[PDB]
């Protein structure tokens, strides 16, 4: 079960 | 104008570095909705307010029985919230966590229902550009519901293109990985990862370095599971084309190829639409206030406050009665 991601932007 | 006494404050769902989203119970009618409470604060120190006013934007545009539906859309001298219909099945990510896998079947269903909610986006003129685990919820009957439209671009019609770097660099499309700009088949690849890890239970590339990650989407032949299903193989490695070109969905009938392929053969995707596949999975909700499938990491945490004009954020602002 892999890590939480997170969003991202320029 | 509504205001953050309006709500009872009961249960921390999310939480991260934009603000937190909380179950809350709207005082004058008694019923519960998840609220985004984004601190203004960061938004504008992150140079992101250009994302806050397209979210509000698309989800006041869309309506669709596979999109997280809008209730109120408010904001105070320092926070933005958005008040929204509470999916308490809790995320997918929560449950392929759990489950470690799916069935072909399960992730045919959810697979189906995504596609129907991108088919309507794209309608639209919308690249949603985040499709992950993590933004894919289940409502009380088991049906998705996609969250988080931050990451939205609007106005974007056959064969027009972006080029903003952005998404999760987990689910980033090779193209997005190259110079210059990119289509709207980006969102297909995104499918094509979250039915990866649902019926292979991974992801089809991963490294926590960034730069060998790139480098795994760029240039790695995916992997499949002997015993998966010849139309599954040919479903993940249609969507996992690197070349958007040669991309299943990537051509000019978009969601049309993805609903043709064998894989689906068994939908009738009016009824998918219209609620009428069965949902495999079922939450097993109690109550109202009940948050058994969001992480204690989360709903064990106590809520409180944060101690820190004409800082008003410009159409944002929303009522899903009055509009
Ligand atoms: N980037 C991650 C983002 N997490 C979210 O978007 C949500 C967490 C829980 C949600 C939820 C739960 C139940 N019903 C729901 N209905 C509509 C949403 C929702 S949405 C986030 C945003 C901002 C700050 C932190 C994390």
């Amino acid at each position: 079960g892999r890590p939480r991601t997170t969003s991202f932007a320029e | 104008k509504v205001t953050m006494n309006d709500f009872d404050y009961l249960k921390l769902l999310g939480k991260g570095t934009f603000g937190k989203v909380i179950l809350v119970r709207e005082k004058a009618t008694g019923r519960y909705y998840a609220m985004k409470i984004l601190r203004k604060e960061v938004i504008i120190a992150k140079d992101e307010v250009a994302h806050t006013v397209t979210e509000s934007r698309v989800l006041q545009n869309t309506r669709h029985p596979f999109l997280t539906a809008l209730k109120y859309a408010f904001q105070t001298h320092d926070r933005l919230c958005f008040v929204m219909e509470y999916a308490n099945g809790g995320e997918l990510f929560f449950h392929l966590s759990r489950e470690r896998v799916f069935t072909e079947e399960r992730a045919r269903f959810y697979g189906a229902e995504i596609v129907s909610a991108l088919e309507y986006l794209h309608s639209r003129d919308v690249v949603y550009r985040d499709i992950k685990l993590e933004n894919l919820m289940l409502d009380k009957d088991g049906h998705i519901k996609i969250t988080d439209f931050g990451l939205c671009k609007e106005g974007i019609s056959d064969g027009a293109t972006m080029k903003t770097f952005c998404g999760t660099p987990e689910y980033l499309a090779p193209e997005v990985l190259e110079d210059n700009d990119y289509g709207r088949a980006v969102d297909w690849w995104g499918l094509g990862v979250v039915m990866y890890e649902m019926m292979c239970g991974r992801l089809p590339f991963y490294n926590q370095d960034h730069e060998r990650l790139f480098e795994l989407i760029l240039m790695e032949e995916i992997r499949f599971p002997r015993t998966l299903s010849p139309e599954a193989k040919s479903l993940l490695a249609g969507l996992l084309k690197k070349d958007p070109k040669q991309r299943l969905g990537g051509g000019p009938s978009d969601a049309k190829e993805v609903m043709e392929h064998r894989f689906f053969l068994s939908i009738n995707w009016q009824d998918v639409v219209q609620k009428k596949l069965l949902p495999p999975f079922k939450p097993q909700v109690t109550s109202e206030v009940d948050t058994r499938y969001f992480d204690d990491e989360f709903t064990a945490q106590s809520i409180t406050i944060t101690p820190p004009q004409r800082t008003h954020f410009p159409q944002f602002d929303y009522s899903a009665s009055i509009r």
